[PDB]
């Protein structure tokens, strides 16, 4: 799997937008949206979103969680903790990518929400390193990694997976 | 105060008596060798106790201290008044060190205070002179003795001890130092330079300072490769009251190992089950080069050697084979040295315009451990009991002759400087290359003119070979055939488009891993280059002797070779024949039966001996 | 580059003096008095450092002027072979001593000589006499 | 040894990781079969003279032999099925029509196969739906934006968009087309996708 | 103080977060934390350091910029730590054994135009300065103490984690605890790194006519240590300061590097595939002889020849353990006026590694290697020589007749064994000599003059041997090269003032030098079979040629053809297969070799 | 996507991979073993063989002749399977060249496992703890490695340790593509230099 394609499934998070013109319910095949009625919040997922942004026929309101407080204070609280903690959102690293480099306008404090998300980012995957590294160290036979979102686990998993592979075979070569 | 800890898992690492006897086994024969140092391999460490093992490698002061400790222990446990008969008990490390095998240019500052093996090659040495320990004094005044133990930065416990001794006050009454009670210890400086093929591209070979002390000062010489383990640690150079950043940094070995010196039944079976093994062995000597059988054979002989007399009036006759190949351009010279320089046990290369008079025998050199100056060995005296290989050997001046006519003479060299008036043992085969005058070899003009050496010169070499770059067009088949199918090979460990990487480390213990045909191709059974090597270091020692029907044909041929040279041409005779070239006879008939392992000098040896001359005095 | 040949008593000489007055950084001399190392650059104990230290010859210490020799004719060949790249790569190559450089001898050479036995003879080219 | 030449062809395909094709190299193929041919002829003669006349030490040779030849099968199976794995992924990464600079490294039964595979991939491609099927070749990567900004790298012909609409691809020109219908193009190198 | 310390804090955490907050790119495409990500990266593979940029800092902050070119001192060391804690926030937690943080080095670079050793005035002192240069010598490397321990030697008592200053300058002991001097330096308990000193010496296109270079002391710290050879010509960023341990108040003067900058070997990928571009297209061949002194008319098969030098052969290193030498000499015989010297002045300049030295200025010592007596310590020590400096490259021997013989008596070995053999003032070693030597030279009668056949030169037969191809460079009259070869000329004086553009089918100087830097190291080639049968037949052919030629003039030719002539045909077949990076050189490979050679021996006939 | 694949190797596995070409140069490579009884007509290559003759030849031949009763010829390791080479590997397995010796360490130790020798136990666990050794490493220079020269990382490595690296180094270029936007645009494949 690729990263283009963890950005696909982060796209279908909802997010809230500002509409700047008028039109009625649509019913998508994935849930119907609206109606979207001019300079009233609507939910709409993020695809749609960034689209509409795009044609400058919307603006987007952060998500509640992109908030430099919350932020700070997960950011500690990762680093606090040695397993990994519930992020915000399940795709939390495509959804900042996404809504900072589409819509910094509107996001305010942009700059900071940006860097907290990595000091995250870079708290988690070096956890996930030291998860590695255990077990292969230990010679485990599985691990737990429930806080992990999909991006994380894309970033390294392949390279994990095909080490833990070989690793199996070299210590299960004398089956006899 | 935590030490008790380490000096207790290195005394239950020493008790080997539970399950396999190892080390108790060495320390019983350490005590009846009536050794001070055990010599401990790190692996079994390992597998013992992974844990002190890497502490031991990182953490080498304490630990060591620590396991120098355990082992007086233990040595007291076995024997306790041998215990006593020693002030302490080392420990020396071999085995396997892991990423800490270095060279003297990988060993950088983040290595200190670590356990590093260093490879190299020793560029000089200082002289032993002896470090006090521990002094003990006695008081006439009181009848009571008392001791003190001294320590320097180069201990382990490294605390600086004051210099001078209690002298006129103790009690206030004079001391006097008891020297025979008191106990003292050999200290030695040597340098290890890097090995010089593997420097990076244009840089010259690094260095660093190695220290010995008690047992360790004799097991090194300059021109030895070796390993050396031990302790790396920065000497600060305090002014008193100020100090520079700048710390020189030292060695302190623990042990030493002499990696390039160095099971006899299966040569003494191969020379029954091989066939003349002379002649195999002399194809295969340099297989990279085609044809010169006889300049080959004549190469066997000197790396075997004759055997030196001591006659009864006290003089000596000279044992080594001297060897003059004088040739064209392009006709392999330079390649059959090195060939020598690669195979033989301390071959000391040398060019003719690359080398001086003073270089070739000793120079004096301050020594900087204390000032005084001293002869440090050359190019000659290094070779002792050895090979030196000259190319260029047309191009040296004079003066610088002078020096060679002394060492291939009387197997000595005369010095006469600082303040040394000595004869040095300079006992070494000279293989010199050189060219003809004008470049090229010209038919048209006698060999004494051909070469531009004086015949007094000339005299001193036992064989002298003229080879030439003849354009026949079937030697010319096979030697550039053999030369396409050199430039053609490949080693397997190697890939198919590899460039061949510029040297770097690759020794990573302190002990050869891996422990006679070659196996590509069908003609006479080529041997290969290890076992040559082998061979030729067990067939140096044999030592045969003549026989009545040996000596009556070497006689006779010798007789008829002079009565040969009454009507032989003097215009184009090699060299005059004369008693000089009997002893050449009688030396390759020496080398020949060291080579089949005989410890007779046969009329085998004799006629091939006398072969051999007749083709370098009588055949270009 | 110039090159001023011809008999005796034509002021060669004195034109190269000349030159050595009017021109600026201008050196001055003359065949056996000029060596091959005195006229590029030679290599020397320094003083008190006694170390193997470069020091500037003619073409160096003329770097942007004019070298002026006299009596070009009557070098040796092993002192006028010298001035061959200086004279048109204008530089100086040393590998001596360990020194291995090149120094900067943007030097015009303006020379005087004398054709074979003295007098120029019509009757022969130049490359002749 | 034997098999050093059927080395050559595994070592002519390991060579290349990248997963372009290189040219059949059927004179090695001849070699490698011409020396089965051999080998089989030897284990033969010495089989049958073994059984016949009751010789018993024949039979490691007999083995050694028998062992080389599967060893020579198994290496050109492996080369031609690693040509095969090449050879597929052609039809995804650049499209049906093989450039000619290409085709010239294929053989006659290579391109055999190729058709036969791209037969089969289009009827597997029809099946899918009631009329049209789904073209999965297409929709590679994830889709970000309906239209797309794409510029004429080759001078090449006209190219319908829907019907009466359609848009010359001289060089250098730059539309604004649907991506879907660009995706192709720009797969194959006449378009550059831009922004 | 504690306003001190607050301001010190302070522009600690302005550094801090510079390096937390530092991005690069735009919102159209996207954001890379640059330094952060240095940072990680580097301290997962174990690096520990990382280049700042001062551009980029001027960017973010530019009073921070400012303070750090004024008093780079004060605040290097701000800097540094604001990284290591970066680095702590950015990696953590890590895996086992790594636990301990690690001291990160942050050197840092600019893209400002460098001052000159002689612009560097008293005022400079103690700021950044940036400077060019070329390293004539390198120290090895020595270890530095940047925290002590000292123990009192009477009653014991310790004081620990005393921290040095950087540079040379050093740090007065405390004289109260006892003795004057209580205290004693604990060897154990001090934390050391490498330090490397090393003279720049001034660039010769910057010494003002007339003067001697000068040159100036250098000081490298940790990671700056070995990262610069002699040789080289560098870019160094700085602190210019005094050393502090004929007349007075005098102090010496050296610059603490904290940056170095190669002007000119590792290669980007985007450069890798730029070089197998290269090797690929089917004209390399004429693309590289074409890109060869482009200003040069004619000459092609010299070209030819000179790229076949400079790419090489390879080496071997065969069972028995000798090895046959890669490298590729060529000899340059003819007429004067011939773009010789110039050819020898574009390979110096272009091979990787490339010395140019004049014969008649040279020594034996002086390009082999030299023994001279240490003034600091009386021992004798190795100098290189010109042989020595261009291990792994070129030596350009310019006049190369006008040696005297004993000096060219002294590269004999270099040439061919590839080895200096010293045995002098009783240090004896071998040390390594792997270079191509070019040579130039001109005729006994200064033109080639053919009446007098073999006596043109006076070269001896052992050292022509030695030569893979001696070109004997006529210069021969002709109009209409003449008159095309002075039209080039004229234009390319005309072509002085015009940008220095490039040129079509042509490889620029620098990415020709990388190319061949990059083909050196990872394609060795060998022959093959049927080459090597075509190569074994020919040279029976041509040695046969040769020797009945001598038999008809009943006199041996000055040129000899041996067997190093056969592997000389071998290594340039190799260097043309290297060109393609192919791993074997084919029959057409070997017949361009023999085409050369026999360029090369038409001129031997 | 369809991107071409290479068949896998699976010389780790109790027998390996018929179609991979990987496997096949890795059983390539040559055995040393004692030959226990005479074969004709085989003088040609090594006219009969005698009894008892050393010889080296290839992995595939020696599993092809080998049956577990040894009647025909005996298997020995190579010399660096064997115990001093498996300690060189227990001291520091960072630093031992294993693309020098043997470029298939893992697959071959893991074939070498078949001929059922008495120290098969100490071969496989050393294996296992020269792969648990070499992983860290491994690790961080794959996915730390990011746009520069990799062949001095490499170097070292055996070939299935190589593909490791290329895995990870694949993702970690994927991730830093996605994260500077370069993901996002169509282009033309890799066939477009033809
Ligand atoms: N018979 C031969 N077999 C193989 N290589 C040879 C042979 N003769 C010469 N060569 C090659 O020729 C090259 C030069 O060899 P070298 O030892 O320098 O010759 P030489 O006799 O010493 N001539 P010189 O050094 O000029 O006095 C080397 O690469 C040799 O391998
Ligand atoms: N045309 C002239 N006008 C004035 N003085 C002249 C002229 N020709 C020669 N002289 C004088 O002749 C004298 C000798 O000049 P000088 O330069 O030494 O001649 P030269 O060319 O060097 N002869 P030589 O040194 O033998 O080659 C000087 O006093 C000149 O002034
Ligand atoms: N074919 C050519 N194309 C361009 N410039 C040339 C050519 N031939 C000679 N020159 C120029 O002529 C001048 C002298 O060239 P140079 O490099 O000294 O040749 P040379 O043969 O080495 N001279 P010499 O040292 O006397 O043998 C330089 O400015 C060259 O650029
Ligand atoms: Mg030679
Ligand atoms: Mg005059
Ligand atoms: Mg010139
Ligand atoms: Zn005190």
């Amino acid at each position: 799997m690729d990263a283009a394609e963890v950005e696909f499934l982060a796209e279908k998070e909802l997010v809230t937008i500002i509409p700047n013109f008028s039109l009625d319910k649509i019913y998508l095949i994935g849930g119907d949206l609206g109606p979207f009625n001019p300079g009233l919040p609507v939910e709409v997922p993020l695809w749609l979103a960034i689209n509409l942004k795009q044609r400058q026929k919307c603006r987007l309101l952060p998500p509640e969680w992109m908030d430099v407080e919350k932020l700070e204070k997960m950011r500690d609280h990762e680093r606090k903790e040695e397993t990994f903690t519930p992020m915000p959102s399940p795709y939390y690293m495509e959804l900042t990518k996404l809504l900072l480099n589409h819509a910094s306008d509107n996001i305010p404090k942009a700059d900071e929400i940006r860097t907290l998300v990595k000091d995250m980012w870079d708290t988690r995957i070096a956890k996930l390193r030291v998860s590695a590294d255990s077990f292969v160290r230990q010679q485990e036979a599985h691990a737990k990694l429930d806080n992990l979102t999909l991006m994380e686990i894309n970033t390294s998993g392949t390279f994990l997976t095909q080490a833990l592979n070989h690793m199996y075979k070299l210590r299960t070569n004398l089956q006899p | 105060v935590e030490l008790r800890e380490a000096q207790r898992d290195y005394l239950d690492f020493l008790d080997d008596e539970e399950d396999q006897g190892i080390y108790q086994s060495k320390v019983r024969e350490l005590i009846s060798d009536n050794q001070y140092r055990l010599i401990v391999n790190v692996n079994d460490l390992r597998r013992k106790n992974e844990k002190r093992a890497n502490r031991l490698l990182n953490n080498a002061f304490e630990e060591l201290v620590a396991f120098q400790r355990a082992l007086k222990d233990f040595v007291a446990s076995i024997d306790a008044t041998y215990a006593k008969q020693y002030e302490e008990f080392y420990v020396g490390l071999e085995g396997s060190f892991g990423s800490k095998h270095v060279s003297p240019r990988t060993l950088t500052s983040c290595f200190l205070s670590c356990v590093v093996c260093v490879e190299g090659i020793v560029t000089k040495c200082s002289l032993v002179r002896p470090k006090v320990v521990r002094s003990v004094h006695y008081c006439p005044a009181t009848k009571k003795t008392i001791e003190r133990r001294y320590s320097d930065l180069t201990t382990l416990v490294a605390f600086p001890s004051s210099s001078v001794y209690p002298t006129k006050d103790e009690e206030n009454n004079p001391l006097e130092t008891e020297y025979g009670l008191s106990v003292y210890k050999d200290h030695q400086t040597i340098t290890i330079q890097e090995m010089p093929e593997k420097a990076p591209a244009g840089q010259l070979p690094r260095s660093v300072d190695v220290i010995l002390d008690d047992d360790l000062v004799d097991k090194a010489k300059p021109g030895d490769r070796v390993q050396v383990v031990g302790t790396y640690r920065c000497l600060p150079g305090k002014k008193g009251g100020y100090t520079s950043g700048t710390f020189r940094t030292v060695l302190i070995a623990c042990n030493v190992k002499q990696m390039s010196k160095d099971i006899a039944k299966i040569k003494k079976f191969s020379k029954t089950r091989s066939k003349d093994i002379f002649d195999q062995l002399a194809k295969s000597l340099a297989p990279s080069i085609h044809g010169h059988d006889y300049v080959k054979k004549a190469i066997l002989c000197l790396l075997l050697g004759g055997v030196e007399r001591d006659l009864e009036n006290g003089s000596h006759i000279r044992g080594d084979i001297n060897i003059l190949l004088i040739g064209d351009p392009s006709v392999a010279k330079s390649q059959l040295l090195r060939y020598v320089l690669c195979t033989a046990p301390r071959a000391i290369p040398t060019t003719g315009r690359g080398s001086s008079g003073v270089g070739l025998t000793a120079a004096v050199t301050t020594d900087q451990e204390t000032g005084e100056r001293r002869l440090e060995a050359g190019a000659m005296v290094l070779a002792d009991r050895g090979v030196v290989c000259i190319d260029e050997f047309d191009k040296m001046s004079d003066m610088d002759r002078t020096a060679i006519h002394e060492v291939m003479e009387q197997g000595r060299v005369t010095i006469a400087k600082a303040g040394i008036h000595a004869r040095l043992n300079a006992r070494c085969s000279v293989l010199a290359a050189a060219n003809p005058v004008y470049g090229r070899y010209d038919q048209y003009k006698t060999p004494m003119e051909n070469i531009g050496l004086q015949d007094s010169l000339l005299s001193r070499f036992d064989l002298l070979f003229i080879m030439l770059d003849q354009m026949d067009p079937e030697q010319d088949r096979e030697i550039s055939d053999h030369v396409l199918r050199m430039h053609r090979y490949r080693a397997p460990g190697e890939q198919d488009g590899d460039a061949m990487p510029l040297g770097s480390a690759v020794d990573i213990l302190a002990t050869d891993d891996p422990n006679l045909h070659g196996t590509k191709k069908k003609k006479e059974k080529m041997v290969s280059a290890a076992f040559m090597k082998k061979y030729i270091h067990v067939a140096k020692i044999i030592k045969p002797v003549l026989t009545q029907e040996s000596a009556t044909y070497i006689a006779e041929e010798y007789s008829r070779l002079r009565s040969q040279d009454s009507m032989s041409s003097d215009t184009a005779r090699t060299s005059p024949v004369t008693a000089r070239t009997l002893e050449t006879l009688i030396r390759l008939a020496t080398a020949h039966a060291k080579a089949r392992m005989s410890k007779t000098v046969d009329l085998q040896d004799a006629e091939e001996a006398v072969e051999l001359v007749q083709y370098a005095y009588f055949k270009k | 580059n110039v090159l001023l040949c011809g008999d005796p008593g034509t002021a060669k000489s004195q034109f190269l003096k000349y030159i050595e007055k009017v021109s600026s950084r201008a050196i001055f001399t003359t065949g056996q008095g000029a060596s091959a190392v005195g006229l590029t650059a030679y290599v020397q104990r320094h003083p008190v450092s006694r170390e193997w230290t470069l020091e500037a010859g003619a073409l160096v210490l003329a770097d942007r002027g004019v070298c002026l020799i006299d009596e070009f004719d009557k070098m040796n060949d092993q002192d006028r072979t010298s001035i061959h790249e200086a004279m048109e790569q204008q530089s100086i190559s040393i590998s001596k001593a360990g020194i291995v450089t090149s120094l900067q001898a943007r030097c015009t050479v303006i020379a005087a000589a004398n054709p074979i036995g003295g007098r120029y003879d019509p009757s022969l080219t130049f490359s002749e006499n | 040894m034997f098999c050093e030449k059927a080395m050559e062809l595994i070592r002519e395909l390991h060579r290349a990781p990248e997963g372009q094709l290189p040219a059949f190299n059927e004179d090695g193929l001849r070699q490698v079969l011409e020396e089965m041919k051999a080998l089989y002829e030897q284990n033969q003669s010495d089989v049958n003279e073994a059984k016949s006349g009751g010789r018993s030490d024949l039979i490691p040779t007999i083995k050694f032999r028998h062992c080389s030849l599967l060893r020579n099968r198994r290496c050109t199976v492996a080369y031609l099925y690693d040509r095969l794995l090449r050879i597929r992924a052609l039809r995804w990464e650049y499209g049906s029509v093989l450039p000619n600079a290409l085709r010239f490294h294929m053989a006659a039964e290579e391109m055999e196969w190729f058709n036969n595979y791209k037969r089969s991939l289009a009827t597997y491609m029809r099946s899918l739906g009631g009329d049209e099927g789904l073209d999965i070749t297409q929709d590679m990567k994830p889709p970000k934006s309906l239209y797309i900004e794409v510029r004429c790298l080759k001078d090449y012909g006209e190219f319908e968009v829907d019907d009466g609409t359609s848009v010359l691809l001289k060089k250098n020109s730059q539309h604004f087309l649907p991506r879907w219908k660009c995706e192709q193009l720009i797969r194959q190198g006449v378009l550059e996708h831009i922004l | 103080a504690d306003e001190g310390q607050a301001r010190k804090s302070q522009l600690q955490r302005r550094f801090k977060e510079f390096l937390r907050q530092y991005r690069v790119g735009t919102d159209r495409t996207g954001f890379t934390f640059k330094y952060r990500d240095e940072l990680k990266r580097h301290y997962n593979l174990g690096e520990y350091w990382i280049e700042v940029e001062m551009e980029d800092l001027a960017s973010f902050d530019e009073d921070l910029a400012d303070y750090l070119y004024k008093q780079p001192a004060e605040h290097l060391q701000l800097l540094e730590e604001a990284a290591k804690e970066v680095a702590d926030e950015v990696t953590r937690p890590r895996p086992s054994g790594e636990e301990v943080l690690q001291d990160i080095q942050v050197m840092l670079k600019s893209d400002a135009s460098p001052s000159s050793i002689r612009s560097l005035k008293s005022d400079m002192m103690s700021h950044l300065v940036k400077i060019p240069g070329i390293i004539i010598a390198a120290s090895a490397v020595r270890a530095k103490a940047t925290r002590i321990s000292i123990q009192c030697r009477s009653c014991r008592n310790t004081l620990t984690n005393i921290a040095m200053r950087p540079g040379l300058e050093g740090y007065a002991l405390p004289r109260k605890c006892c003795p004057l001097d209580p205290y004693f330096i604990m060897p154990d308990k001090c934390k050391c790194v490498d330090f490397q000193t090393l003279k720049l010496q001034e660039l010769p296109d910057a010494v003002p006519h007339g003067e001697m270079p000068r040159h100036m002391q250098l000081y490298c710290d940790r990671y700056l240590c070995d990262k610069v050879v002699p040789g080289n010509r560098v870019t160094i960023m700085g602190i210019y300061s005094i050393k502090k341990f004929v007349g007075v108040g005098i102090r010496s003067s050296y610059i603490r590097v904290l940056g170095i900058q190669v002007d000119t070997g590792a290669v980007s990928p985007q450069e890798e595939e730029e070089f197998r571009r290269l090797a690929a297209l089917p004209n390399v061949y004429e693309v590289i002889s074409k890109s060869i002194a482009p200003s040069i008319f004619g000459g092609t098969d010299m070209k030819k020849a000179i790229a076949c030098l400079l790419f090489g052969g390879s080496r071997k290193r065969l069972p028995d353990g000798l090895t046959r030498r890669g490298d590729i000499n060529l000899l340059m015989l003819g007429d004067p006026g011939t773009a010789k010297s110039q050819l020898l002045k574009f390979v110096e300049k272009c091979s990787p590694i490339g010395v140019y030295t004049s014969g008649k200025g040279s020594s034996a010592a002086g390009l082999t290697a030299s023994v001279m007596r240490d003034p600091s310590s009386r021992n004798f020590i190795m100098e290189g020589g010109a042989m020595v400096l261009a291990d792994g490259g070129v030596v350009c021997i310019d006049e190369f007749d006008k040696m005297r013989e004993d000096d060219r008596v002294a590269i004999h070995e270099a040439m061919e064994q590839q080895t200096i053999s010293i045995a002098k003032a009783g240090i004896t070693t071998t040390l390594n000599s792997r270079c191509s030597v070019l040579a130039a030279a001109n005729s006994v009668f200064g033109r080639w003059d053919e009446t007098k056949g073999e006596d043109n030169i006076d070269f001896m037969p052992t050292i022509l041997s030695r030569f893979d191809m001696i070109f004997i460079v006529k210069d021969e009259h002709n109009e209409e090269r003449d008159v095309m070869l002075a039209k080039h000329v004229i234009t390319l004086h005309v072509s002085a003032l015009t940008q220095t553009q490039a040129v079509e089918g042509e490889i620029d100087l620098a990415k020709l030098k990388k190319f061949i830097a990059y083909c050196r190291v990872k394609c060795g080639p060998r022959l093959s079979a049927e080459a090597a049968e075509k190569l074994k037949n020919r040279y029976i052919i041509m040695r046969s040629g040769a020797r009945q030629h001598e038999r008809d003039s009943d006199r041996r030719s000055s040129i000899p053809i041996t067997v190093r002539q056969l592997e000389a045909i071998v290594r340039i077949a190799e260097a043309l297969s290297k060109m393609k990076l192919q791993p074997f050189a084919t029959e057409a490979d070997v017949e361009e070799a023999l085409r050369l050679f026999q360029v090369s021996t038409l001129d031997a006939a | 996507s369809e991107a071409y694949f290479r068949v896998e190797s699976g010389a780790l596995g109790p027998e390996e991979n018929f179609l991979s070409l990987d496997d096949i140069l890795m059983s390539h490579e040559k055995l040393p073993v004692r030959t226990e009884t005479a074969m004709p007509r085989l003088g040609a290559f090594f006219n009969a063989v005698p009894q008892g003759s050393k010889l080296e030849l290839p992995l595939w031949l020696a599993k092809g002749l080998f049956d577990n009763k040894r009647r025909i010829l005996s298997v020995e390791l190579p010399k660096i399977y064997q115990e001093g080479w498996r300690t060189v590997f227990s001291a520091d397995p960072n630093v031992v060249d294993l693309h020098k010796m043997g470029p298939h360490f893992y697959g071959f130790g893991s074939q070498l496992l078949h001929f059922d020798s008495p120290e098969n136990a100490d071969i496989s666990q050393s294996l296992l703890q020269t792969f648990i050794g070499r992983f860290r490493r491994i690790m961080d220079s794959s996915q730390n490695a990011y746009n520069e020269d990799t062949s001095a990382l490499v170097a070292r490595l055996d070939e299935m340790e190589r593909g490791l690296f290329q895995t990870g180094q694949k993702g970690l270029n994927d991730f830093q593509c996605w994260e500077k936007g370069q993901a996002s645009q169509i282009t033309a494949s890799n066939l477009v230099q033809n």
